[PDB]
């Protein structure tokens, strides 16, 4: 907002950079093996159920 | 004590249920099995010979 109307109007790219560095391990971690969760029992007994 | 240390090590590999993979001596089935083999054991071969 602080743009001249014949001078530059280059804007870094800071945030974005971080955010889309960021991202992709973050995916990486909790998708790459096909299953997202995995329950698991307490005694021996809810084994079927877990 | 054989039967503890395979329990243990089934559940450290990582599997809570340890009767899928091994029987428990005390079991009734055991019990069986173990009075079947001490019962094939009721007379070797040469004493009767002896006699």
């Amino acid at each position: 907002g602080n743009e001249r109307p014949g001078k530059s109007a280059i804007v870094s790219r800071d945030v974005q950079e971080t955010v889309d560095w960021i991202m992709p391990s973050l995916m990486k971690v909790f998708t790459s093996g096909g299953q997202v969760v995995k329950y698991e029992p307490q005694t021996a007994e809810d084994v079927e159920q877990a | 004590n054989l039967y503890n240390i395979l329990k243990e090590v089934t559940e450290n590999a990582g599997y809570k249920d340890p009767d899928r993979f091994w029987t428990n001596p005390d079991s009734p089935e055991a019990q069986q099995a173990k009075a079947i083999r001490e019962q094939k054991e009721a007379q070797p071969k040469p004493e009767d010979i002896k006699a």
